[PDB]
RNA sequence: AAAUCUUUC
RNA sequence: AUUUGG
């Protein structure tokens, strides 16, 4: 029972009936319609149900019964109550947005307010600091790009061959002899094997990362779409050889060998060794029965499996054709040649694109984007947004931004802007 | 390819970059920034301009939105078990569920009232009190942020308490109303061409523009920034609690505390720095760290460079970059009369996910590039061909359809492949409704949303509700198990299944 | 009895914090589909028992010539049902939470560089083709007979009655 | 063994 | 997570 709201209960029930003509709901304010001899129970007594009504604000509960119905007036001109009725007869008769004592405004300060305030003052506070000093120059030019490149290059230098980028290529087997070779290759490096599955056991990890270097490119990607899809079957169906149109992978899990107690089935975490077939002649060949293939690995972590398996190659390269410039022929290592450089090399590095979980090309693309829109820039701070090297660690990504790199040198080199 | 473009394209074709990394290395390093730039030696963390031009909305009800409260998203719960503190990753809601059992409390509403009306730190507002809320609500759980075009290295993001949740859910909600009323482009509404077509009208009495992002923006505003900017729109007790918890905050990594009192954590406060700066000076369109201006001179161009430096803005040199032909807001880029500038832009491609989830996501694709100049109509047309195709390469196998019916897509078994005009121009079998953009929910988002909520002893489901209720109604058990009672009794009248879906486009069709 | 452990300490909890106890996984999309068949039972069930159910909408017939122009930003206000409608929904067997969700006006902005003569609003995707879209506060409670409530008169001062020639529960105010 | 503190039922 | 994708 408080006063604030004698003036929100007596809105509340203007003229409302529920006999003939008698009020539905009396006001416990008020003398005249209040009920003479017995407890008020809330702000009003509804007759019709026998009920006791009282107004609350919001997360402000009054002391009544819990029998008595509350209905809840919210900051936002919004009411809520458990019985409809109740609920549509306040948002009808409060219409009149008239503001109630002990609404709790966001500029309430509490008591601690001035204690919080000083413990602020005493706890430690930053320094100034220095102002920059800016230049602004033109945008890198082709020296430029070119200096990165070979920087990275030489940095880094080639492999010599294309590594699982040769996959994209048929091998020149057909499936026997393919899941032969595979199974083959499987056994001779001494995989466990458990249910008609390979496994890979591993005990001491050397925590240094492997050997980065650049891979060359292949002559094309013809079978890109089946590699991405064997891939994306691959990230459950892992042990046994997956089989497609003209290639087929095998991916066997990596497993701890904890002893004669170890893991036996994959778990989420498990991460994936994806073995593919390429045409022989590399130092990765493998022969049995008279078949010779180069066989390729990679070790992809179970993100990175379903990331590369979800792209879309075929609508990518459609798309990026609409709009597209006259692409040149280029050689194995990225470089411009038209007398015997091949434009289907362009497919190849789509799918490096698409192999390389890190999308390091996307942030290649998106400074290059910066650049052509760019008048002036920053000196000796712009330039040194190609120099992702640091922020990638692997052949593949490092592969990724060296052809991006090239890419946006040819196109600096054959369409000037 | 991307490379090779006629027009503006930032390749993202392909999905964004995914990692299994900890993210204990990049928190680690977040931190060293922040106490970097603390010691004020390598960017400015001390806010000088004068933000006298806000409005003070103290007098303004207390307004909290509890749909951003509960979430299965990340956060942090910190209890105290022999005097140690533990923190424990759990999502949002049973973080707030938790918060609210420790003080009991029917909604947060009721809490945010205890908080502040107690007339001490040590009283008790159940099993706590106003300081240990405090002191609890300063930790911090580090998680990582990955598939983001653009950053082959993941982002570190940071899990709250739910206290500091709430706090900061309100103070945020209000920044952005005093955001709103500052200027027209902050309208909640607003896409970000609408932002840029707003920039770019801005911006045309000026020759040069200044394209430009902010470095270390999370590292880079203080605690002290946040409470001058709460303080000038008129926060209260709020806005002092908030800024003495992050003031203190630590953070867990691997298993040690980490006082982290430089800068805020990750992008929470938003609003408020963009505040900041939009209060120091009517001379930038600022959302958090991506800012557009123009000046004629030199001269015009140091005044510039002063205010970001006031305002803790510290300018990107890496990737800011000055244009006189074009501007870039929100990665949108037009021409200085406001037209869309030629090319793919911020086109992205759509990953296999689905036989019909794809197929929906590429035509909402085609959709918004076709409405806007991206392509023409006939290019939309082969491209969603192209992707019926390769959707019936990846789909037609038998363990995804046994159905050899035509007017089904040849991805599920039948031979049609509907053009993209007549899906559009809903002139199809019904069955292709749900592949319309505004079409109801596929089948495919169907089963995953079931799978999702079928993956253990829950409680008595609460769906299908009657319109009328409104959801910050109090309910116990009784009353949930009679609403489902009621309801289910009522459909069984109607001699009905679970409810008919409701669709607006197909509903207002047919009316 | 769940909801003791769930809010333990309270007897009542808002339909938010219930709601969002009661609605990720490493697994790929296509995995979890093919994962017990779901998708092929859902899709068996939609052929064999919801699709029939679905009603025919007409197609759009609508059009004007467009031509390009300078970029904008159409406005497309979808209003929101009315209670009389929302409430006839919900009666009928449509699932409550999608029309509680059509029950708030909405407003959509969409980027357009294409205009006509008479500068009409386009659909979704079709602008390019130029499809064209185009007292008392008596309020309707529920549409059934409450128990123990008095019948509507001629004249219905202020008070809450039933309609005989609408069956519903009607309420006069002021 | 590898895109190496990850491959940890 | 293999049952079940050419
Ligand atoms: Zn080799």
């Amino acid at each position: 029972m408080d006063s604030r709201f004698a003036q929100l209960t007596g809105v509340f029930c203007d003229d409302f009936t529920y006999s003939e003509g008698s009020r539905r709901f009396l006001s416990s304010y008020s003398t005249v319609e209040r009920r003479p001899g017995v407890p008020v129970e809330g702000d009003c007594y509804d007759c019709l149900k026998n009920k006791w009504i009282a107004f609350e604000l919001e997360g402000q509960p009054r002391k009544f019964p819990k029998a008595t119905v509350r209905c809840i007036l919210n900051n936002d001109a919004t009411y809520v109550c458990s019985e409809q009725e109740y609920q549509q007869i306040c948002k009808v008769q409060f219409k009149d947005y008239l503001e109630i004592d002990g609404v709790v405004k966001v500029g309430h300060k509490a008591s601690y307010d001035a204690e919080l305030r000083e413990r602020l003052l005493e706890l430690p506070h930053p320094k100034s600091g220095p102002k920059p000093r800016i230049e602004w120059v033109a945008p890198p030019r082709l020296a430029d790009i070119s200096k990165e490149t070979a920087e990275l290059k030489r940095q880094y230098g080639f492999f010599e061959c294309s590594k699982f980028l040769a996959c994209g290529e048929e091998c020149g087997l057909d499936q026997e002899a393919r899941e032969l070779i595979l199974n083959e290759y499987a056994r001779d490096r001494e995989f466990e094997f458990r249910n008609g599955g390979w496994i890979q056991r591993y005990t001491v990890a050397s925590h240094k990362p492997a050997t980065q270097k650049i891979l060359p490119l292949p002559a094309s990607a013809p079978l890109a779409r089946e590699l991405l899809m064997l891939i994306a079957r691959s990230t459950t169906q892992a042990g046994k050889v997956l089989h497609s149109d003209n290639t087929s992978i095998l991916a066997v899990p990596v497993m701890r060998d904890s002893g004669k107690h170890s893991k036996r089935r994959p778990t989420a975490s498990t991460h994936h060794l994806v073995v593919g077939l390429s045409k022989p002649g590399c130092e990765h060949d493998f022969e049995f029965d008279g078949y010779r293939a180069a066989v390729h690995v990679m070790h992809l972590d179970p993100k990175q499996s379903a990331n590369i398996g979800e792209q879309d190659f075929v609508s990518t390269r459609e798309i990026y054709k609409l709009d597209m410039l006259e692409l040149p022929p280029i050689s194995r290592k990225g470089d411009l040649d038209r007398a015997s450089g091949l434009e289907t090399r362009w497919d190849v590095i789509l799918l490096l694109e698409c192999l390389d979980s890190t999308r390091v090309s996307q942030a290649v693309a998106q400074h290059f984007n910066r650049h052509r829109l760019a008048l002036s820039v920053c000196k000796d701070e712009f330039r040194k947004g190609y120099q992702l090297a640091s922020e990638i660690r692997g052949t593949i990504p490092l592969s990724s931004l060296y052809y991006s790199l090239c890419a946006v040198r040819l196109r600096m080199t054959v369409h000037p802007f | 390819m991307w490379a090779f473009q006629e027009g503006v394209c930032k390749g993202n074709l392909l999905s964004g970059p995914t990692s299994m990394k900890a993210p204990d290395s990049a928190a680690r390093e977040s931190i060293d920034r922040a106490s970097e730039i603390m010691t004020g030696k390598s960017y400015n963390a001390v806010h000088t301009g004068d933000l006298s031009k806000l409005p003070n909305q103290g007098e303004s009800p207390l307004r909290i939105v509890d749909s951003d409260l509960y979430s299965e998203r990340s956060c942090c719960w910190v209890i105290e078990k022999e005097g140690r503190v533990v923190c424990k990753s759990t999502t949002l809601t049973r973080g707030m569920t938790s918060l609210l059992n420790t003080t009991k409390c029917s909604s947060p509403s009721e809490l945010i009232c205890k908080v502040l009306t107690v007339e001490s730190l040590s009283e008790k507002i159940g099993d706590t009190s106003v300081e240990e809320l405090l002191s609890h609500g300063r930790y911090f759980k580090c998680a990582l942020r990955d598939q983001e075009r653009g950053k082959p290295k993941s982002r570190a993001i940071f899990l709250s308490h739910p206290f500091f949740r709430l706090l900061s859910s309100v103070v945020e909600t209000h920044a952005r109303s005093v955001l709103s009323k500052v200027s027209a482009v902050y309208t909640a509404t607003a896409s970000a061409e609408q932002r840029a077509m707003m920039a770019a009208q801005v911006v045309e009495s000026r020759k040069h523009v200044l394209n430009g992002d902010c470095t270390k923006y999370n590292e880079a505003i203080d605690a002290d920034t946040l409470l001058k900017v709460w303080d000038a729109i008129g926060m209260g007790s709020i806005g002092v609690m908030l800024a003495y918890m992050v003031r203190r905050k630590c953070v867990l990594i691997k298993d040690t505390l980490v006082e982290c009192p430089g800068g805020m954590l990750m992008g929470m406060f938003n609003a408020t720095a963009t505040l900041a700066l939009q209060g120091t000076t009517d001379r930038f369109l600022s959302f958090s760290d991506d800012f557009i201006t123009s000046f004629n001179s030199p001269a015009e161009l140091r005044e510039i460079e002063d205010l970001l430096f006031a305002s803790c803005h510290n300018l990107s040199l890496k990737k800011s970059y000055i244009s006189v032909a074009s501007l870039e807001i929100n990665s949108c880029t037009l021409t200085r009369d406001g037209d869309l500038a030629t090319g793919l832009g911020c086109t992205a491609g759509v990953p296999f996910r689905g036989p019909l989830v794809t197929l929906k996501q590429t035509a909402a694709m085609l959709s918004g590039a076709v409405d806007s100049g991206v392509m023409p109509f006939h290019s939309a047309e082969r491209l969603f061909q192209i992707k019926q195709q390769e959707c019936a390469y990846r789909y037609n196998n038998p363990t995804y359809t046994t159905r050899n019916e035509d007017f089904l897509p040849t991805c599920l078994g039948g031979k049609t492949v509907i053009s993209f005009q007549s899906l559009l121009t809903w002139d199809c079998h019904p069955f292709w409704y749900q592949v319309h953009p505004d079409g109801p929910d596929t089948i495919d988002q169907k089963v995953l949303s079931v799978l999702a909520s079928k993956t253990r002893t829950r409680l008595e489901a609460l769906s299908d509700l009657d319109p009328l209720v409104p959801h910050r109604l109090l309910v116990s058990e009784s009353d949930v198990s009679k609403i489902r009672a009621a309801r289910q009794a009522h459909l069984k009248s109607l001699g009905l299944e679970q409810p008919t879906n409701f669709n607006y486009a197909i509903y207002k069709a047919v009316q | 009895s769940q909801f003791g452990k769930s809010f333990k300490g309270r007897t009542e909890v808002t339909i938010t914090e219930y709601r969002s106890h009661t609605v990720r996984s490493l697994l790929t999309a296509d995995k979890s589909l093919r994962k017990s068949f779901c998708f092929r039972n859902a899709l068996n069930q939609f052929l064999d028992k919801d699709l029939p159910l679905l009603p025919i909408r007409p197609k759009l017939e609508s059009r004007v010539a467009v031509k390009k122009s300078k970029l904008r930003s159409q406005l497309s206000f979808r209003p929101g049902l009315t209670q009389e409608e929302a409430i006839d929904l919900y009666n009928k067997g449509y699932d409550g939470d999608s029309v509680s969700g059509a029950l708030q006006d909405r407003v959509v902005n969409e980027p357009v560089a294409y205009s006509s003569a008479d500068n009409d609003k386009f659909h979704r995707g079709l602008a390019a083709l130029g499809y064209t879209l185009a007292k008392a506060k008596v309020t309707v409670l529920s549409r059934s007979k409450w128990m123990g409530y008095e019948d509507l008169p001629q004249k219905p001062p202020n008070g809450t009655f039933y309609c005989r020639k609408r069956k519903a529960m009607l309420l006069i105010s002021c």
